[PDB]
RNA sequence: AUAUGGAUUCUUCACGGUAACGUAACUGAAUGUGGAGACGUCGGCGCGAGCCCUGGGAGGAGUUAUCUUUUCUUCUUAACAGCUUAUCACCCCGGAAUUGGUUUAUCCGGAGAUGGGGUCUUAUGGCUGGAAGAGGCCAGCACCUUUGCUGGCUCCGGUGCGCUUGUGACGGCCCGUGAAAAUCCACAGGAAGGAAUAGUUUUCAUGCCAGGUCGUACUGAUAACCGCAGCAGGUCUCCAAGGUGAACAGCCUCUAGUUGAUAGAAUAAUGUAGAUAAGGGAAGUCGGCAAAAUAGAUCCGUAACUUCGGGAUAAGGAUUGGCUCUAAGGGUCGGGUACGAUCAACUUAGAACUGGUACGGACAAGGGGAAUCUGACUGUCUAAUUAAAACAUAGCAUUGCGAUGGUCAGAAAGUGAUGUUGACGCAAU
RNA sequence: UUCAAAUGAGAACUUUGAAGACUGAAGUGGGGAAAGGUUCCACGUCAACAGCAGUUGGACGUGGGUUAGUCGAUCCUAAGA
RNA sequence: AUGGUGAACUAUGCCUGAAUAGGGUGAAGCCAGAGGAAACUCUGGUGGAGGCUCGUAGCGGUUCUGACGUGCAAAUCGAUC
């Protein structure tokens, strides 16, 4: 139900050992007032709370998904 | 624009009870609504809030008096009278 | 009604069992007398009293 | 055109069932039933609903911080600043005035 | 500020039934779609083709999808097409004529 | 139950802000205190939400002899979380007559106004997370099947003496001033406990375990209750669309729900319920019983008498459809230290035209006046033959009583009402 | 109120479809509180019952159905006992 | 006569709750104005008082001495109030 935005504590939570599951969203949504763009959120989920992080920038969207702890079970889409 | 004669505030009570019913009430709503003057502060803005007593809009001070009328002569001659007998008691 | 104490749904409940037809065997008992069952009750002919 | 029903046993309209009409992503109206509403702590003094401190029901003052149950001064959440802005100073005059007070009487014993 | 919308109309299937002539409907549009009060004011702000198997409409003017399926469900109407035919969105902004 | 991170301490128990106060934390025993729980009614004014009305657009539906860029319909966003959001209240600067500020409602200021700048409650709202993955609307393929599969769209706005409801700041009222307790918190207090070779801290964050018992169906009424019954009776409450209209009225409608009530054929007398009648107009009758007449709104006019409040819609009159125009009444922006530009609203008055002179066209909806008798008034009663002039009432007057008492309860009592009382009282007429 | 179909030994009365209307959100709508106590739901089914009927029912027969740390109770105190 | 059972109806008090379209009137307070030598007197607004009023729902039960009077009903139904 949280949401975060520094990238920097998002990854920390990812490896926040009670985090067994994430879940990857990607959304169609336009840019400003013209064309589109790839939204994608990060949400990681803990015992407590349910953290989501938007990242809008479809770059630091893929560069985010491989930095993702290779024991974290992701559920992509 | 002078709304009513006589009856004032008595008015509401339109015609029941008969006049000096009415007359008699009239003296002592006038006297208990009325606005007064705060023995403290100095401001007039003391209203009634139940019988016999009265409070102030700002200042906030609160006291006991007449049913309808802040002071109540027996009250104020009773004050008079304790002053007195009270200087009995220093010279 | 509705919101119930448990010994009124306990009465109630009983009460259910008690609302079947004779068990069609007893009719074949040596001697048997009884016919119907004649202690049935209706919920619209009879009210229970709690 | 769209009607809405209480959501708990209780048909009637206590204070304690209220009720505020919502719209649901189901695309429906539904009810939803609202606790009654929070009143501001008060002053002990004068009687204002003293500033700084948060509005909650009782019990949830126990779930929350103590922050939003005071403010940093002598008297935080139970007395209104004004108020002890008064009280300092009628305890320091009153103190002085008994100083005062003794060693004038003290006077008044050796010349009499 | 301005801008202008174009509207397909893929006619095929019902024309390729030879039972769809699309002469005489983007004529009936020409000539039907009302601008800013009646018919014939397309002054440059309206206008309309045929792709042969595809009528095309563009606009400057108060212009909307629904108005479109709305004068040709006439003129479906108006040569007894209605039962034969649905005006249909494929997708957004892009319609067809529908036989079966 | 608990550790880990953080916070804190060599100035041991945080800092910052002139202040209102700020914050992720930021020890706190006995004892004391304060707050919350916690509270009438009505009135207008303000705002929120749901509803109502509406523009564009993107879909689906209907009508299309003719007319209608039309009619109908979908276009949603929970608890909870982060930031933000407020009338009031408060602080700082400042020192006011030519008094000012100011509400629809006259209240505020040297006990510091107007002004400029700040602080707080977070009702409420906005955005984001929840959350599009859900729900809603479509389209394109598939096949006995379970039933799939694939696509889209799910958007941006407007209006207010609207309706319901919530709430706020106020204001009216009282010989009426409109619960209690559990429970939660805060403060005053400082007992004690604590660090530099390392201490405190679980009101900051994160993490671990657990949460019993009983009710939970349906009816809630012209058939699920009470009336001997599937009785035309009775039986506490919440939600509440459109038009006409003052309206939750009556009349018509969408949604939802019904279409239940023995049936067929005839239409005599007599009925029960609904209507009309020439001329007369209460001659009927115990008696105008019944019935008829009246009625809305705007305007004009209005007697005696009176406790001056009333009497009063007194009485008595005119007018009212449709359609086509005129005029007046508002908002939003920039003006160096006269005006223009644009948006959105039914009220009210005036004037033409028009009609088998009709028009509150159905619905809705007071008969009036002059006296006598009698109760002042509103209010009360004989459930199931009496609603009245009877009871009550305010008002008047009388009586008892200072507690070791008046009046009254009890078999008695270390019993009880008045009495959480005290003569401006309680009790008895 | 009406037409037709379907079902059935049997259809004014059941089911479906059509039509004609009603209640008209102060409801014949959607829920509840007391009270009932299984009336709910499915399946079967007409001897009695539903003051005509009956293939239908709140009837008969036989089964199924009521899931909570958060909704109530439970705790609290009111007049009172 | 003795001993028992009733305040689910109803009467009254107490506690705790809940309920009531749309209109008519226009009391105190208040703002602005006018006259007058003065005393003082007037007018237009505002405001929204009342065991006030028209009237629903509610609560009542006036008249028809209406229906019914082997009832729908051991008190009901209609209109009127
Ligand atoms: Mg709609
Ligand atoms: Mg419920
Ligand atoms: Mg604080
Ligand atoms: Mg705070
Ligand atoms: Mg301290
Ligand atoms: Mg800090
Ligand atoms: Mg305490
Ligand atoms: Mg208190
Ligand atoms: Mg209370
Ligand atoms: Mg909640
Ligand atoms: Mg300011
Ligand atoms: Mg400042
Ligand atoms: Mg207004
Ligand atoms: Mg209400
Ligand atoms: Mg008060
Ligand atoms: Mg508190
Ligand atoms: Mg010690
Ligand atoms: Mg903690
Ligand atoms: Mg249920
Ligand atoms: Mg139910
Ligand atoms: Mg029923
Ligand atoms: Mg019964
Ligand atoms: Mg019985
Ligand atoms: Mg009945
Ligand atoms: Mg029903
Ligand atoms: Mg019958
Ligand atoms: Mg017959
Ligand atoms: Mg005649
Ligand atoms: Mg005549
Ligand atoms: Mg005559
Ligand atoms: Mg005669
Ligand atoms: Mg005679
Ligand atoms: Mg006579
Ligand atoms: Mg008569
Ligand atoms: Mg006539
Ligand atoms: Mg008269
Ligand atoms: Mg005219
Ligand atoms: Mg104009
Ligand atoms: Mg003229
Ligand atoms: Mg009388
Ligand atoms: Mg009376
Ligand atoms: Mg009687
Ligand atoms: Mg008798
Ligand atoms: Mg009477
Ligand atoms: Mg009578
Ligand atoms: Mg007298
Ligand atoms: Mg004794
Ligand atoms: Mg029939
Ligand atoms: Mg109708
Ligand atoms: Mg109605
Ligand atoms: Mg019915
Ligand atoms: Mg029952
Ligand atoms: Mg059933
Ligand atoms: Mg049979
Ligand atoms: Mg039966
Ligand atoms: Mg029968
Ligand atoms: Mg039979
Ligand atoms: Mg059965
Ligand atoms: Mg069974
Ligand atoms: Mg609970
Ligand atoms: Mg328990
Ligand atoms: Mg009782
Ligand atoms: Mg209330
Ligand atoms: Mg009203
Ligand atoms: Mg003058
Ligand atoms: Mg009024
Ligand atoms: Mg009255
Ligand atoms: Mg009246
Ligand atoms: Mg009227
Ligand atoms: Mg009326
Ligand atoms: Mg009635
Ligand atoms: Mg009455
Ligand atoms: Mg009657
Ligand atoms: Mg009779
Ligand atoms: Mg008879
Ligand atoms: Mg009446
Ligand atoms: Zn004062």
């Amino acid at each position: 139900a949280r949401e975060i935005t520094d990238i920097k504590q998002f990854l920390e939570l990812t490896r926040r050992a009670d985090v067994k599951t994430a879940t990857v969203k990607i959304n169609k949504k336009l840019n400003k007032a013209g064309k589109p763009f790839r939204q994608t959120k990060f949400k990681v989920r803990g015992s407590s709370s349910l953290y989501t992080l938007v990242i809008n920038d479809a770059g630091k969207a893929k560069k985010l998904i491989q930095s993702l702890p290779p024991t974290l079970k992701v559920n992509r889409l | 624009a002078k709304r009513t004669k006589k009856v004032g505030i008595t008015g509401k009570y339109g015609v029941r009870y008969g006049s000096s019913l009415r007359r008699q009430v009239k003296k002592l709503e006038i006297q208990q609504h009325a606005r007064y003057d705060c023995s403290f502060c100095g401001k007039k803005t003391v209203k009634r809030g139940a019988a016999g007593i009265w409070t102030c809009s700002c200042c906030k001070k609160t006291v006991a008096g007449g049913a309808y009328t802040v002071s109540t002569a027996a009250a104020a001659t009773v004050r008079s009278t304790i002053r007195r007998l009270r200087e009995m008691v220093e010279a | 009604a509705a919101q119930k104490s448990f010994r009124i749904k306990q009465k109630m409940a009983k009460a259910k069992k008690q609302n079947r037809p004779l068990p069609q065997w007893i009719r074949l008992r040596t001697n048997n007398t009884i016919r119907y069952n004649a202690k049935r009750r209706n919920w619209r002919r009879t009210k229970m009293n709690i | 055109a769209q009607r809405v029903t209480f959501r708990r046993r209780n048909p009637y309209n206590t204070r304690s069932n209220k009720i505020k009409v919502v719209k649901t992503p189901g695309g429906i109206l539904r009810a939803q039933h609202v606790k009654k509403l929070a009143t501001r702590p008060k002053c002990g003094d004068c009687g204002s609903a003293l500033q700084g401190i948060s509005t909650l029901r009782p019990r949830q003052y126990a779930t929350v911080s103590k922050t939003h149950k005071t403010v940093s001064r002598a008297y935080g959440g139970s007395r209104c600043a004004n108020c002890v802005k008064e009280r300092i100073i009628r305890a320091f005059l009153i103190e002085e005035q008994k100083i005062v007070k003794k060693v004038v009487k003290e006077q008044t014993e050796a010349a009499k | 500020q301005k801008i202008a919308k174009t509207f397909t109309v893929d006619v095929s299937s019902p024309t390729e039934n030879g039972v769809f002539d699309p002469a005489s409907y983007a004529k009936y549009l020409i000539d039907h779609i009302k601008v800013e009060g009646a018919v014939g004011n397309l002054g440059n702000a309206v206008t309309v083709t045929e792709d042969g198997t595809v009528v095309t409409v563009v606009s400057t003017a108060k212009f909307s999808g629904k108005y479109l399926k709305y004068l040709t469900k006439k003129y479906l109407k108006k040569n007894q097409l209605r039962d034969w035919i649905r005006f249909v969105s494929t997708k957004t902004n892009e319609y067809r004529l529908a036989f079966y």
